[PDB]
RNA sequence: UUGACCUCAAAUCAGGUAGGAGUACCCGCUGAACUUAAGCAUAUCAAUAAGCGGAGGAAAAGAAACCAACCGGGAUUGCCUUAGUAACGGCGAGUGAAGCGGCAAAAGCUCAAAUUUGAAAUCUGGUACCUUCGGUGCCCGAGUUGUAAUUUGGAGAGGGCAACUUUGGGGCCGUUCCUUGUCUAUGUUCCUUGGAACAGGACGUCAUAGAGGGUGAGAAUCCCGUGUGGCGAGGAGUGCGGUUCUUUGUAAAGUGCCUUCGAAGAGUCGAGUUGUUUGGGAAUGCAGCUCUAAGUGGGUGGUAAAUUCCAUCUAAAGCUAAAUAUUGGCGAGAGACCGAUAGCGAACAAGUACAGUGAUGGAAAGAUGAAAAGAACUUUGAAAAGAGAGUGAAAAAGUACGUGAAAUUGUUGAAAGGGAAGGGCAUUUGAUCAGA
RNA sequence: GUCGAAUUUGGGUAUAGGGGCGAAAGACUAAUCGAACCAUCUAGUAGCUGGUUCCUGCCGAAGUUUCCCUCAGGAUAGCAG
RNA sequence: CGUGGAGGUCAGUGACGAAGCCUAGACCGUAAGGUCGGGUCGAACGGCCUCUAGUGCAGAUCUUGGUGGUAGUAGCAAAUAUUCAAAUGAGAACUUUGAAGACUGAAGUGGGGAAAGGUUCCACGUCAACAGCAGUUGGACGUGGGUUAGUCGAUCCUAAGAGAUGGGGAAGCUCCGUUUCAAAGGCCUGAUUUUAUGCAGGCCACCAUCGAAAGGGAAUCCGGUUAAGAUUCCGGAACCUGG
RNA sequence: CUAUCUAGCGAAACCACAGCCAAGGGAACGGGCUUGGCAGAAUCAGCGGGGAAAGAAGACCCUGUUGAGCUUGACUCUAGU
RNA sequence: AAACUUUCAACAACGGAUCUCUUGGUUCUCGCAUCGAUGAAGAACGCAGCGAAAUGCGAUACGUAAUGUGAAUUGCAGAAUUCCGUGAAUCAUCGAAUCUUUGAACGCACAUUGCGCCCCUUGGUAUUCCAGGGGGCAUGCCUGUUUGAGCGUCAUUU
């Protein structure tokens, strides 16, 4: 809203900071059943809901 | 539903019995925990026979008073005439019930025989003695049967 | 044949055991057995493998290679010896992962800790 | 390769007072450091050496409360024993153990005998 | 489980919606939603008739009747055609029944025990056993049934002196007391004539 | 004016305690309807679901105001029976116990009501010290509107007479149990196949070990284990087995005879009525309201009542292990169970992603290979890629990865084809093929 | 149509399901209203509709009787194995 | 007849290839089916005697998944409108620059905000997917950068209202009620300064708290500055509150 | 501006199998069956005769010992008073 | 005659059936009794050289201490190889600690990272203002302590 409360502005901080790819040396390890990033979120696809 | 002659069936399955259905899969596991508790009582306890010496006594309701068969433990009367007082007959193994009382001479007699019996043949460890490991046997009941008359 | 009901023969449960074994439990499990002069020199038959024992591969294709370890792979099940690996196509080496079951510990390498370990086993002149 | 707790338990609470800031200043060279070097490990060591000087000092001064406290009831909740909450509770081993006159004479005169059938 | 299939609130649509009338997942979002539930012919829907644990698995028989039974497969034992019909290879073997020493009651070794059995002839058999071992074909061999293989001969005394434990490792060589014999194991597979190596005193016990 | 007392307050006073979670099982409250009755209202579902309060390792119950009617049993609980019975029920649908008998486990008890009255003998706390689950001294305080000893109905108490019998708790070393550590057998011998031998064949060895798992394919004997024993470690505990310093105490307890007594629970029992409930039927329990006891009394004795007896217990106060329960928790062992649309919703970063304002709803998704050896290098292309080369046992295994069906599709080949196609009988022709 | 007052509208707040709210249409109460949504009771019951999975061999019907709150059902006798 | 699993047996088959699958190739059976060859494939499986069942599908507007014909079809037609050249690029109707032609026409297609969103802002790299054509462009993808306050808001006040306490009700979850049938108090200081406190002179109360980023309300402006922040930074010049 | 043709992009409804008629008989209005008429690849734009075209387990009507909203000295109750 | 259509085969597609796998489920049995104001269960936010998650943890942050074992961890980087050692390890064990913001949740509030009061202390002359550090302040109830209230009430001076 631009004038947001600080427990919102701490989940979007927290939203932005796991909103990236698979590190790629995962998908390196031994049994690694990991392929990619399946909680990716986007802002034109998936709302927070606060 | 009343169909061809078959006898009426009176089956009382019209409350949600399939939530109290109890199968007994566990019979022979019960039964191994119950000789293991058995044999570990054994063990803990004195060189006593697992149970104590109990009375003969009538059965009541003329359906069973032909016979006889154990009581809860020996009256009070039983246990004066012995010889002994209720508290160490409680101590040395032998079940005293007050609640039960004297009518029948014959049953009193065979009781008093009984206890004189028991007394007889069992051995009182000193209570700060030695007395020799003394081949802890584990039924008194079959020790003493009881006899029908 | 088993006696005891602390010990299970249940397939899952020890293919569990085995893959979920922690890095302590798999330095037991990767176990290999001494040569036939090591087995007389030291009076017992089997360790576990350690980093800097030498070794003779006696099965698979490497069979009849020798060399020191290098690395107990514990989280790959397998050790790898120096000077048995893979050339590939690009140059490089890659080490060969072997199982300590498939060698025969031809020369230990003793610490004071090893030395109590062959006694405690029964071994004899360390 | 970092700090030994039992190397620092030789030391007074003052030499680890200073050895904790040194440390303290050593990580915050270290994170100076880290935004120009790439992946340097070395953080985690005087982190982990951190962690065990102030254990350490921990121990120390629990320990001189806990001498402080000796013997006396009422030491304070965190050096008290942590049971369970029900087993903090539950009757000590003199209470439970308490009987009453009469059930003390009748159960030294009539004590549960030992005895054998021999036949 | 008596709860598996039924873990969802799904309700019928009705009719007038151009599907069938199966009760169906509510909600949104998930792909689950709007499938079908509850029904035997429903993917995760619950089983036609779930089994239950009331089932009856032990089956009572006559007392007389087992013994019937366990006296005409000893009987049979008896028998040479039914043991060699049995498989049980007692080819070139003395007469049966097949009565050997006590001594053997009070063997401690599996070496010696063995070597008793193939002295009294039952050799052959040993090696049927140890011979006959094969994976189980289908999924029981991942249900601890593994592998299968043949049944050997059944030694019978009247004091275990020793000769179970010596036995217990040999494949296929069951041990029996004399006076708790298993039809189970006198009968194997409902197949009269097991091959039976009795002591002297089990024999002489047996009357 | 001072000092009490009683009652009531306050303090961030000294020290404690409750709440919430879990909730399978357990103790209560509250409480349906779908359903069955071929309709339906009593009934049934059901004294159930949902809702609320409260525990534990079990809970509850529990040592008779019992059952009985016998030649009497003798706390409670549970099993087998009683029994689908007595009884209830639009006597319809339906429902439905209990006594006895066999068994599992067994265990018994304590307050109130008594003058210690020649001695509040009792207890919390504070404080100092100590051998600290506590002890001792001192000090306040609690308490006579009653804290100890003594008694509990089986009794028992007070006096009188006579002896006899018995005994308290700590030390040390083992045992009991708990949690753990470690050690303890026998082939990697030869040939064949194979990428790999763990396959087949030969010769052996151990077996109280041929359970199970791992390792490049079906491994007793390669590894871990398994089997059998040995050697330790840390605890709990007095349950017992020995040894020692403690010796309690002219203390406590039991027993015989005579004698005087013998306290035993109230708005409770019981009664009426109302409601609910029960198999309980002129009323089984429970609860509201009104009435409201007695003491050779009171309760019960399954048909209401008056009268006369008899039997059996002793309420209105209390504790108590085991046998019993256990879709929760922790630790284990298993299965004629399921084998990735199955089995839990979830074999996987599943109560996840995602939907809904919200309560809630809630998936899909396992498999290269023994090993990445995950394709160096060349060449065409802007590139993705292709074509080679190469790795590999296999690329007809290339991470769009085991096998790789069908629907559906491309190419190739064969054939036929005037408003469907497909089918049956028969033979021609073409193709193809077994038998002898 | 109305457009300066029974005006339009934001935000805050109140009213919750046999309940609210209604200048009243059974209207509205989150695309849901002549009783919202969610979960559970619940796999509610259905004399009614649909389906009901291998082969061959032998035998082989009934739609009629009586009774029923019965008339799309059942009991009963008959027919059949 | 066939299927999953179980006891027995054939010391059955099998990495020299089990199972599965494909096969207008062969054989047996009336049939359910069984057997063989060939291909594919890779780790198990079968005959017989019995046991057992979650045991046989064409249908259920069946369930889940997958796939067609329709069909390169319906269509991608509202909001006046595009054009030339260059640059970039493998590739340009659509990117960038220039030129031209137009439009919104200040009740905007402009410049800011509230709710909401949450990084979409900005830069660099960058096009597999997405932007129902395209794409070298992008609100995409990858990696980073970015939001600076005594004065602007919140914070404080009370509004409709919400809601503890004291009490009362309710078996209870909890309900009522908000100053009520309550012993509901801190702040002044004589004196005290054995200590500005207890004893002790004396003054005021019919009551928690929450409730507004549009109501009330202490105080800041200009100029400049960034890729992206500005009444916040920088420069200068003020003001308020508390002390 | 579409439709139309082209480049790119690219669905859905629906579908037992399908698609020429006349008459006959037939569940009494056939695309199929019978008897005749006939009948030649592959197709494009239109079109609204037919496919008793699609959409939806007819909402009218009846049946059900299936409801619900509502009403009333129906039967049986009930808060309140 | 092609094209087209249809059928069949081969190869290639599409798709993921079948088969074989199975650290999962399900059911049975056995044993055990241990959550929380000493702050639980649950939540939020954080913590690694390079992690988004799962798992672990709490500013001592994939962990500290202690004990055992006895040389790893491993995707890379880094470190070490004295590793005959109070010593590797994403090991086991686990008794000492830490344990952000919360939560029954406790100074008051909470759509606020809002607002107090007390004590000790440090800095700014500073008991009063501002700030930093440390320690505190919920409610019901119990026992006790202290200070009190009431002509409820006793005695006493009077
Ligand atoms: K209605
Ligand atoms: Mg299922
Ligand atoms: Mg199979
Ligand atoms: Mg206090
Ligand atoms: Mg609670
Ligand atoms: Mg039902
Ligand atoms: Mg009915
Ligand atoms: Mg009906
Ligand atoms: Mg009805
Ligand atoms: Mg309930
Ligand atoms: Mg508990
Ligand atoms: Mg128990
Ligand atoms: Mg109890
Ligand atoms: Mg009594
Ligand atoms: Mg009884
Ligand atoms: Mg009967
Ligand atoms: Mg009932
Ligand atoms: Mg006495
Ligand atoms: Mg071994
Ligand atoms: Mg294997
Ligand atoms: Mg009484
Ligand atoms: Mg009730
Ligand atoms: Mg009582
Ligand atoms: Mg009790
Ligand atoms: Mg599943
Ligand atoms: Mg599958
Ligand atoms: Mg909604
Ligand atoms: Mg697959
Ligand atoms: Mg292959
Ligand atoms: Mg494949
Ligand atoms: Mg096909
Ligand atoms: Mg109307
Ligand atoms: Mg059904
Ligand atoms: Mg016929
Ligand atoms: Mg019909
Ligand atoms: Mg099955
Ligand atoms: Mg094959
Ligand atoms: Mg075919
Ligand atoms: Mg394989
Ligand atoms: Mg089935
Ligand atoms: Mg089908
Ligand atoms: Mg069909
Ligand atoms: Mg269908
Ligand atoms: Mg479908
Ligand atoms: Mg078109
Ligand atoms: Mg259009
Ligand atoms: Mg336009
Ligand atoms: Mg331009
Ligand atoms: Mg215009
Ligand atoms: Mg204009
Ligand atoms: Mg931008
Ligand atoms: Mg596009
Ligand atoms: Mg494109
Ligand atoms: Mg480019
Ligand atoms: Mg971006
Ligand atoms: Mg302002
Ligand atoms: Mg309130
Ligand atoms: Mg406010
Ligand atoms: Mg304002
Ligand atoms: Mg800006
Ligand atoms: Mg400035
Ligand atoms: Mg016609
Ligand atoms: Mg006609
Ligand atoms: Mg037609
Ligand atoms: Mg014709
Ligand atoms: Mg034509
Ligand atoms: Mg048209
Ligand atoms: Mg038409
Ligand atoms: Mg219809
Ligand atoms: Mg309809
Ligand atoms: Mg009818
Ligand atoms: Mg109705
Ligand atoms: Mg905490």
């Amino acid at each position: 809203a631009a004038q947001k409360s600080f427990r919102i502005k701490q989940k979007m901080a927290k939203a932005k900071k796991q909103n990236r790819p698979l590190p790629q040396w995962i998908r390196l390890r031994t049994n690694n059943t990991i392929r990619y990033n399946a909680k990716r979120r986007n802002w034109r696809r998936t709302k927070m809901n606060i | 539903a009343i169909s061809k002659n078959l006898p009426i069936l009176k089956n009382h399955f019209r409350k949600h019995w399939q939530e109290r259905v109890k199968v007994h899969f566990d019979q022979a596991g019960k039964k191994v925990s119950r000789r293991n508790a058995r044999a570990t009582r054994a063990a803990k306890i004195a060189p006593r026979p697992l149970d104590l010496l109990r009375p003969v006594v009538r059965a009541p309701t003329v359906k069973y008073n032909r016979k006889v068969r154990a009581g809860r433990g020996f009256t009070l009367a039983e246990v004066k005439a012995a010889g002994l007082t209720a508290a160490y007959a409680r101590t040395i193994g032998i079940a005293v019930d007050h609640r039960r009382q004297n009518r029948n001479q014959e049953i009193f007699d065979a009781n008093v025989q009984r206890l004189k019996e028991y007394q007889s043949k069992i051995i009182v460890f000193p209570r700060n003695g030695k007395a020799p490991e003394a081949e802890q046997v584990l039924s008194a009941a079959a020790t003493f049967p009881i006899a029908q008359p | 044949a088993k006696q005891s009901l602390d010990v299970s023969s249940d397939r899952r449960k020890a293919r569990k055991a085995y893959f979920t074994a922690p890095s302590s439990q798999r330095r037991v499990l990767l176990s290999a057995p001494l040569s036939k002069e090591l087995r007389a020199q030291y009076g017992i038959k089997a360790l576990p493998i350690r980093r800097d024992d030498e070794v003779l591969v006696v099965r698979g294709s490497k069979k009849g290679q020798e060399g020191k370890i290098s690395s107990v792979y514990r989280l790959k099940f397998a050790v790898q010896v120096d000077k048995v690996t893979k050339e590939k196509v690009n140059g490089a080496s890659v080490p060969i992962n072997l199982h300590p079951s498939k060698l025969v510990i031809t020369k230990l390498h003793l610490d004071k800790d090893r030395k109590a370990l062959i006694q405690r086993k029964g071994g004899k002149l360390e | 390769a970092g700090v030994k707790a039992y190397e620092l338990r030789t030391k007074s609470k003052e030499q680890l007072a200073s050895q904790l800031v040194d440390l303290k200043k050593e990580l915050a060279e270290l994170k100076v450091q880290k935004l120009s070097r790439p992946s340097l490990p070395k953080i985690k060591t005087v982190r982990k050496s951190i962690a065990c000087v102030l254990t350490v000092i921990n121990e120390q001064q629990r320990e001189a409360v806990r001498q402080l406290y000796k013997g006396k009831k009422y030491q304070p909740k965190d050096l008290r024993a942590k049971k369970t909450r029900a087993l903090r509770r539950a009757l000590t081993k003199f209470e439970a153990s308490q009987v009453t006159e009469k059930q003390r004479k009748k159960q030294i005169a009539f004590p549960q005998r030992k005895y054998a059938i021999k036949a | 489980s008596e709860k598996a299939g039924h873990q969802t609130s799904a309700e019928s649509w009705g009719t007038g919606r151009a599907v069938a009338r199966i009760p169906r997942v509510g909600g949104g979002g998930t792909g689950r939603s709007g499938q079908g539930a509850f029904g035997n012919m429903c993917r995760g829907g619950r089983m036609f008739a779930p089994t239950k644990t009331w089932r009856k698995w032990n089956v009572k028989v006559n007392h007389n009747e087992k013994r019937y039974a366990t006296a005409s497969a000893i009987a049979a034992t008896a028998v040479a055609s039914l043991v060699l019909a049995r498989g049980h290879r007692v080819e070139k073997i003395p007469e049966i029944p097949l009565v050997v020493s006590t001594d053997l009651e009070s063997i401690q070794k599996t070496k010696e025990a063995v070597a008793a059995l193939k002295a009294v002839g039952a050799h052959s058999d040993l090696l049927k056993v140890l011979k006959s071992k094969k994976l189980r074909a289908g999924k029981g061999k991942y249900r601890n049934r593994r592998w299968t293989q043949r049944r050997g001969p059944l030694v019978v005394y009247a004091e275990d002196n020793g000769i179970v434990k010596a036995l217990r490792n040999v494949p296929g060589v069951e041990t029996a007391n004399v006076a708790s014999l298993n039809l189970l194991q006198l009968a194997p597979g409902a197949h009269l004539g097991r091959f039976v190596i009795w002591t002297e005193a089990a024999f002489t016990k047996l009357d």
